[PDB]
DNA sequence: ATCGGATGTATATATCTGACACGTGCCTGGAGACTAGGGAGTAATCCCCTTGGCGGTTAAAACGCGGGGGACAGCGCGTACGTGCGTTTAAGCGGTGCTAGAGCTGTCTACGACCAATTGAGCGGCCTCGGCACCGGGATTCTCGA
DNA sequence: TCGAGAATCCCGGTGCCGAGGCCGCTCAATTGGTCGTAGACAGCTCTAGCACCGCTTAAACGCACGTACGCGCTGTCCCCCGCGTTTTAACCGCCAAGGGGATTACTCCCTAGTCTCCAGGCACGTGTCAGATATATACATCCGAT
């Protein structure tokens, strides 16, 4: 529906804070920022010479954090493209996130340790607690205003902390229906209101109010505002993401290199998008303020855009 | 010595005295609740009222005052929970109901 | 009610002005004309800046840039030119209109361009590339004022055929068609400045503002003389709400804009007031006048 | 020889839900066997039951049960219902 | 000109008002005469009732006329008009009768 | 099919199966774009639909804007006017060899007036039908037809 | 095909405002501001007819209108603004066209069960004209200058007037004429009509056209 | 008085009317003997267990309550009987 | 808890026919289920055939015939001559 | 005086004092007859006999001597009367008899 | 513990191995949700009537004897549980 | 080269081999959570034996086979070795299940 | 796709009636009242099966992947089957007449019922050990390309 | 079609626990009176069955014949079989908690059993209309020409 010939190896994209520009990274390491309006490059900056894996714009949109497969992170000016601040850590960064209200902090989730939470001012870190003490692999992710830390472990336990002490303020355990867990694949939240998702290992996306959770407390039996799945084929979720409002969600199926869209209050599935048969579907975002969503597979990006 | 009998005390038809002594007669048990016939009977009321009712829906469904046996084939095998209940049953001058299936119909 | 008095005139179109547009910062005024020159002027004290030229025939309109570095001239050559103002280079001639460009504007994020041509056609174009994105069979009739809505979601246009439409931006589609009873030749329209209503010029002397939402004339203006040229039309906003115009009588026409009321007449024009210009943050008004005048003056009020 | 029926109580029934419509002896007979047949039915299955119970003693819950065992569905709800009227009206005696 | 209706019509007609009546299709007699020479065979001279032969008789033709129901049942699946021996033999198979 | 089922169906393929293009015929007109079998549904002439009471008074309308009226009877009720507010199908010139026809079909209470393929059309062929226009006192024709009547009426 | 909702002929709900409410009990028409018109299903092309209008519904701020009207009748308008229509006004009997009201005519009662006769031929058209009855009692000649084109009956509600049209088998004060025909007969007349309207266009599907001697 | 041959006293127009009832429209041949075994066999069970009944009834004639606990106990209850 | 079965039976009269040969555990207790199907069957016959016969006596005769009604052609031919058998031995002493 | 076991008198092998517990405790007549529990008890001797021995057949064919369930499966499906008597009777660890269509054989 | 979807828990591979022990060479997809339906279906009764035993039985788990009487009643009787 | 036997021929020894064994062919604890599934429909937080649920899923098996055998002769009836849910359909319809 | 003619079918009518609703006198099962035992109900105890979880494995399931194999659609023909009309034929009414055998009553008697006293056949429980299940390996035979 | 290869059959050897055998330890089987009674049996009816025979006729058998579905064959598509790989969770083994299942011991509410009396049910007459039947009629629908 609309691709872009003007960048190559396509690993990982991130819109900014009005949809307006594209940071994605590319194999060489480099990050390719790119204009939907003039439909453009609009800077590139030699980021590393490790692919980058996780980019992430600032509020102001003036810093991207970057992370390399050196386990090498990096604050980029988008303006001047320098290294703000660099850090390096063990077992590899599987993630990084800005703190929405507040640039200075950063979480990182590695691939082995726990997800620590670092400022830019002070070159500081807090690790947040791990319920199990064993997990090894526990995504994490702010809340839509940074207020709350949800930690989700490869064996289904939900920690809700409080983003400033730490301090346990919601838990649960997810159920693959019968009494097994499964591994939290990633966590998302809405940029408007409160409803977020998981993506498990179960492939099926449960769809939650994080009110809900807070009030449900610690150790309690939530339920999902939403079950998400292909009934039909079973396909597991490279990567999901709500839609800009927050009333459509879209599942990327690199099985068979589909886009799934269901609605929120029903969960209907909207529609079916279908990439090239022969492409491996890796990365997707949704504009979170157009009805357009990017794709980046076998690592060119396509664009999806909904006309009235 | 006031009489009154249980199908009354039940303010209904089926005779419990009846089917007490029927019961106690078939050899099932050696003793029996008392409320058992009134129970059952009444089971038998209400059953028999839906059969009969279809029938008679039938019945004047075809300006049939006093009901045939066509009546309740029709109706035995309209009802899906009757029907199920009575698959395996066979009625006299039943027949069949109407059922046509779809290629026989030429086209 | 306003007094707007005679400030500073300026003149130098060696041809009949067509229009003259206040910078959005205020700081300069440009002047298209059938000379196939473009004058930038100082906004305050009337300083002629300088001359762009570089179309091939007349010019039909021009408009400002909203960071106020670029203005777009639609000429009769059939096509549009994007200036640097600052430099006067012609950073792209916009070639696609089949017959004489009549109007042209940019969107409110100043990076795509509406314009109207005698084709009937409206085209939409890009800035950055210069290049065509869309064109639309638009009109029966010449189109005489295209203009974007607060955002650049929604485009009017208007033409000599009496049709206002309203298109969508994103797809083209003809949202809707304000008529009103009959088929006046509509020569200007634009969009309320909070995108709610839109003024529209017909050439039976009448100024018609609507509501967009309710899709009807809410109000009128009348007394001005228009019936054959497009005259422009401005929201007086930098002190009391009015609505100034030309007039083929060589007036100013300024009315009340709730009252509907004629509020000022300026006079001094020799021919018709062609252009009407109102400044973004002062009471000040460039008005334009045609080759029997070829003068441009500026108006200050107090209010 | 004196033999039983119940063209008495279906009749009585019959007028109970339709005094208008009539009945044919034939269908009467034909009521008769049946409800007959479905007595035994529940007869064997409640004593079968108690028999699983062991209880040499018939009560009205085993008649419940078996019921709802024999019955399609709302039948038996609705069946248990005017059944528990019943033994209530009887109890309340 | 003489006048022949298309073939299954007439059939489709019988039916139709096969379906519609409800009493016996067998000759009374024959059924009778196929029942005692039946019942000569497990013990001679042997005495019915009227009701218990007219019960055997519908009791019979109501198995044949399920038998003849799903074996064009069945025929649907066979996707044929008409019936074959191995239909009927088949259903009786599924009817557990082998 | 189900005439809502094939009505959806159309709806749906009516954006890439015909085109618009320069005609031999007269100015622009509806071209096929993929090989369109016959008695197929090709597009619907959507617009405005209104009673036949209101027709003249929109007409005199366009006759004093100077717009052509693009209305199509669809009964001695209503008539789909797609003046100001049409589709693709506006451009269907006519041919006195039609390989489409005009039908009139009811979609939940809703009539529709539907150009079906008279026969198998293939590729690139321009479509037109009969517009049964009545003899008036005259508008040559040029499509190009050998049975052509040499006027619409 | 044009299948019509309706077991009679009666007002057709095509041809009625967005401001115009119906009750089947009566099939009463009644409104809520200003005027509006509605008419009949059928429409009269030749031939003398007759109607009736029965009121139910007549407060001093309640004053109907009725008559015919051609198309061309904007159904918003009261049955009588335009030159193509001819109506009378349910406050004293006023024949009301082009706007215009004239006294060339009886005194109306709010529980009038009124009688509608008309005639037209098979520039006035030839003979035509126009009676009014009130309750079979001849109120008079309404209009016999009548313009060609169909007609129809109709009814223009002010604010809350309540009025129905009705046909012929269920008559009162019926004409005992053998020419002229109920609302019904022309109903079907017409739906004929145009069933054969339907069938003629279908053929125009198969090469050729054929009518008999023309004068029918 | 030996009695036989009463099966093919079933006439092939009485199987066809069975047939029709029955809701078919063509049939062949090679059914109706075949037809007639299967009745037959059918018949062949129950009426022995009828008068296996009356074997136990000790008496020489056949009554219906007989075949009625017969179909009962061959699972093909009827009504109307007794 | 005392539960009963035959399978020491069972055991008996395989020897009684095959002195050489074992069985499953699993095979013996499906045998004994089918003792026990049997058993019910033939029981609740001559239990309906006596209630025809309005009999509230279950005696030898009624157990021959309810088997000829049950059992088909040799089968029940064998049978019954082997109870008769039986039942002459018994009675002989 | 000593006690034998009825069955001996009998001389059968199932013990006909259950037997005749079961009968009383089954609620079938109000009193048994003497010999209704021997003759009984003897056809389930002998068809207990009947089955035994086809399952041993079936297990030495298969060179077997703890006698699985498979083989009196096939055994009961290679007897037609059992059959007729079992075929409505399901059976554990039965799986199904070898039977091959002839249609469905290559060419 | 609420459970759900164990349906489709029955494998594909499972049903064709089913298949293949009742002598089954080519099958269709479209079979094997169907199947599925059909066996929760079956089930679909016992299950409740064997509860229903356990319901007079007054107890809280099931036994096999349920499912034998049920299986009986539903003359599908299976042997070797007692 | 690759060697790929002819089709159904590896079915047919699976068909084979399978009437050869007698063990289940279904996976234990799927099975056994489908039972507790359709238990708490008609009431939740029931227990169960294992040889109760052994019962269970030999005895469904059991049908299930049957289903399949008598499925596939009416295939066999229907002249094709592909199986269709008409086939199926029907068998209920013989075996009285519909 | 229609119209015309043939034919078959739903309707009103009339009356005949014989099932059928209705009422009786007479019978006995049902109600009413009273006594006993003891099945059933409750409760505290034990056990112990179940339900729950945890970790490692792989056989099994998921999924993909050609691709020949047959489902299926179509197409010719022909034989077998509806049909309408012939023909002849037992089927049914019905009514007669005899009695063989159901079907009833009245004994009287053998026969379990039942209880009590007695106990050894049988059953839970405990060794035990050998066909049997598994495994690995070698030899055999089907099958798919010549 | 004669080999290659592959799945299988069979053989010897290993180790095991269920099949089985035996052992305490009854309660349920036997024995023997004793008693009221189920029915065995005799001995009557009467009636329903069984057969007889005649009369009418709707029904059945066969014919001829059109014809049209059954069947047989061809080519296509697609699709499910077979194999390869990758993932997983069933299984399996072990542990543990408790919650229900089963048990026993009391305790007594309810039912069986008895006796009394009569009133609802049942056989039995009795008018009587729902509907069966026949007829003419009006409507629906097929089949062939157009």
């Amino acid at each position: 529906d609309g691709t872009l010939d003007c960048i190559s190896m396509a690993l990982t994209c991130t819109f900014n804070r009005w949809g307006t520009l594209l940071a994605v990274g590319c194999n060489d390491g480099r990050i390719v920022i790119w204009d939907f309006l003039t439909r453009g490059i609009a800077k590139i900056i030699s980021a590393h010479i490790h692919p980058v894996c996780s980019l992430c714009w600032s509020r102001d949109g003036h810093k991207l954090v970057s992370a390399s497969t050196d386990n090498i992170v990096s604050q980029w000016d988008v303006l001047s493209g320098d290294c703000d601040q660099r850090f390096r850590f063990p077992s590899p960064i599987l993630k990084v996130q800005y703190h929405p209200r507040d640039q200075n902090k950063v979480l990182v989730c590695p691939m082995k340790s726990a997800p620590v939470m670092l400022t830019l001012s002070d070159s500081k870190h807090v690790v947040l607690p791990v319920d199990d003490d064993s997990d090894l692999n526990v995504v994490a992710s702010f809340d839509r205003r940074g207020e709350y830390i949800y930690t989700g472990n490869a064996k289904g336990k939900i920690l809700v902390l409080k983003t400033d002490s730490q301090d346990l303020v919601a838990s649960f355990r997810v159920t693959t229906g019968t009494s097994n867990t499964t591994a939290i694949k990633s966590i998302e939240f809405a940029r408007k209101g409160s409803c977020f998702l998981i993506n498990t290992a179960d492939r099926i996306i449960r769809v939650y109010d994080g009110r809900e959770i807070l009030t449900c407390g610690r150790d309690g039996e939530p339920e999902p505002m939403q079950k998400l799945q292909d009934l039909v084929n079973r396909t597991p979720w490279k990567k999901c993401c709500f839609s800009g409002d927050g009333e459509y969600i879209v599942a990327g199926s690199a099985r068979q290199h589909a886009l799934y869209i269901w609605e929120k209050s029903i969960g209907n599935l909207v529609k079916i998008l279908h990439g090239t048969r022969g492409e491996l579907l890796l990365d997707v975002a949704w504009h979170p303020v157009r009805p357009i969503i990017a794709s980046i597979s076998s690592g060119v990006v396509s664009i999806w855009a909904q006309n009235q | 010595a006031k009489a009154k009998t249980r199908s009354s005390r039940a303010g209904l038809q089926f005779p419990v005295g009846r089917v007490h002594r029927l019961l106690r007669k078939g050899n099932y048990a050696e003793r029996v609740g008392a409320g058992a016939p009134v129970y059952l009977a009444a089971v038998l009321e209400y059953l028999t009222a839906e059969i009969l009712e279809l029938a008679g829906n039938a019945a004047r469904d075809n300006k049939k005052t006093r009901i045939i046996p066509r009546h309740l084939q029709l109706a035995v095998r309209n009802d899906e929970e009757l029907n199920k209940l009575l698959g395996r049953v066979t009625i006299a001058q039943g027949g069949v109901l109407p059922n046509i299936q779809s290629v026989l119909l030429p086209k | 009610k306003p007094n707007y008095a005679l400030k500073f005139t300026l003149a130098g179109h060696t041809k009949a002005v067509s229009s003259v547009k206040f910078s959005p910062n205020g700081e300069w005024l440009a002047s298209s004309s059938a000379d196939k020159l473009i004058k930038i002027w100082g906004a305050y004290d009337g300083k002629f800046e300088k001359t762009i030229s570089g179309h091939k025939l007349g010019i039909s309109d021009v408009a400002w840039s909203s960071d106020s570095n670029l203005l777009v001239s639609a000429s009769d050559d059939k096509t549009l030119k994007i200036w640097d103002v600052s430099s006067g280079k012609c950073l792209k001639t916009l070639k696609g209109h089949s017959n004489y460009v009549f109007c042209c504007n940019f969107n409110p994020q100043s990076n795509l361009i509406v314009s109207g041509s005698f084709d009937e056609s409206v085209r939409i174009w890009d800035v950055k590339t210069g290049k065509c994105l869309k064109t639309l069979p638009a009109h029966s009739d010449p189109v005489s004022a295209v203009h974007f809505n607060r955002d650049g979601s929604l485009i009017v246009s208007s033409s000599y055929d009496g049709l206002c439409r309203i298109w969508d931006t994103a797809s083209g589609q003809c949202l809707k068609t304000l008529i009103d009873d009959d088929n006046p030749p509509v020569s200007f329209v634009k969009f309320s400045p909070n995108g709610k209503y839109i003024l529209a010029a017909t050439l039976d002397n009448t100024l018609k503002l609507w509501d967009y939402s309710k899709g009807k004339c809410l109000k009128t203006y009348t007394g001005h003389k228009n019936e054959k040229y497009c005259i422009f039309a401005n929201f007086s906003v930098t002190g009391g709400k009015w609505i100034v115009s030309g007039s083929e009588d060589n007036l100013v026409y300024i009315w009340n804009l709730q009252t509907k009321e004629i509020v000022q007449k300026l006079q001094g024009h020799t021919d018709v007031v062609i252009s009407t210009a109102c400044h973004p943050t002062e009471n000040i008004i460039a008005s334009a006048a045609l080759e029997n005048d070829k003068t441009i003056k500026l108006w200050k009020s107090d209010c | 020889t004196r033999k039983e029926s119940y063209a008495i109580y279906v009749y009585k029934v019959l007028k109970q839900v339709h005094p208008d419509t009539g009945i044919s002896s034939k269908a009467m007979s034909i009521m008769n066997s049946f409800v007959n047949d479905v007595f035994e039915r529940i007869a064997g299955e409640a004593s079968r039951l108690a028999h699983y119970n062991k209880r040499s003693t018939i009560t009205s819950r085993e008649i419940q049960t078996a019921v709802r065992l024999l019955l399609p569905g709302e039948l038996a709800k609705h069946a248990v219902s005017e059944g528990t009227k019943a033994v209530t009206k009887y109890t309340s005696a | 000109k003489p006048h022949r209706y298309r073939p299954g019509t007439v059939a489709l007609r019988e039916i139709r008002r096969y379906q519609k009546s409800t009493e016996l299709l067998i000759r009374k007699l024959p059924f009778q005469r196929l029942v005692r020479e039946i019942a000569q065979d497990f013990k001679t001279d042997l005495r019915f009732q009227s009701s218990a032969v007219m019960a055997l008789q519908e009791a019979s033709e109501a198995y044949l006329v399920a038998l003849f129901e799903d074996t064009n049942l069945c025929a649907i699946h066979a996707k044929r008009v008409t019936i074959m021996p191995k239909d009927i033999q088949l259903a009786r198979r599924i009817r557990g009768e082998r | 099919l189900p005439m809502p089922m094939r009505f959806r169906h159309l709806k749906k393929t009516s954006k890439e199966a015909v085109g618009v293009y320069r005609s031999p015929i007269h100015g622009r007109g509806l071209f096929c774009k993929r090989n369109i079998d016959a008695g197929e549904m090709v597009i619907e002439y959507a617009g405005i639909v209104i009673r036949s009471i209101l027709t003249d008074k929109r007409e005199k309308y366009y006759d004093s804007k100077g717009i052509g009226c693009y209305m199509f009877r669809i009964d001695d009720s209503e008539v789909v006017d797609a003046t100001m507010h049409g589709n693709a199908a506006r451009f269907i010139n006519h041919s006195c060899e039609p390989n489409c026809y005009s039908r009139v079909i009811n979609i939940d209470g809703q009539k529709h007036i539907v150009i079906f393929a008279m026969r198998k059309i293939y590729r690139g062929e321009e479509l037109t039908y009969d517009y049964k226009f009545p003899i008036e006192d005259k508008l040559p024709c040029n499509c190009g037809a050998k049975k052509c009547r040499k006027f619409l009426n | 095909y044009r299948a019509c909702l309706y077991e009679r002929v009666l007002l057709a709900l095509h041809d009625r405002a967005p401001q115009l409410k119906i009750s089947d009990d009566r099939l009463t028409v009644v409104g809520e501001k200003g005027y509006s018109m509605v008419r009949a299903s059928h429409g009269v092309r030749k031939g003398a007819w007759y109607f009736e209008i029965t009121v139910d519904e007549m407060p001093p701020d309640t004053a109907a209108r009725l008559g015919w009207s051609q198309p061309l009748g904007n159904l918003q308008a009261p049955l009588g603004y335009d030159k193509f229509s001819y109506s009378w006004r349910s406050k004293k009997g006023t024949k009301f066209h082009q706007s215009i009201g004239k006294h060339y005519s009886s005194g109306y009662g709010q529980g009038d069960v009124l009688g509608f006769y008309i005639n037209l031929p098979e520039k006035q058209t030839p003979h035509s004209e126009i009676i009014f009855y009130k309750n079979g009692v001849n109120q008079g000649v309404a209009y016999k200058d009548i313009f060609e084109g169909v007609y129809f009956p109709a009814i223009s509600l002010y604010k809350s007037c309540t009025v129905s049209i009705n046909f012929g088998p269920c008559f009162k004060y019926p004409p005992k004429d053998l020419t002229y025909r109920p609302m019904s007969d022309m109903g079907w007349g017409a739906v004929v009509e145009h069933t054969l309207a339907d069938v003629l266009y279908h053929v125009e599907e198969v090469d050729g056209r054929r009518s008999p001697p023309w004068e029918p | 008085k030996v009695l036989r041959d009463n099966i093919q006293g079933i006439t092939k127009p009485a199987i066809r009317r069975l047939a029709r009832r029955g809701g078919v429209k063509r049939i062949s041949g090679l059914i109706y003997e075949e037809t007639r075994g299967v009745l037959k066999v059918f018949l062949e069970n129950v009426i022995r267990d009828a008068v296996t009944y009356t074997e136990h009834a000790k008496r020489k004639t056949v009554t219906a309550m007989d075949v009625v606990y017969a179909l009962k106990r061959q699972g093909r209850t009827l009504y109307g009987f007794g």
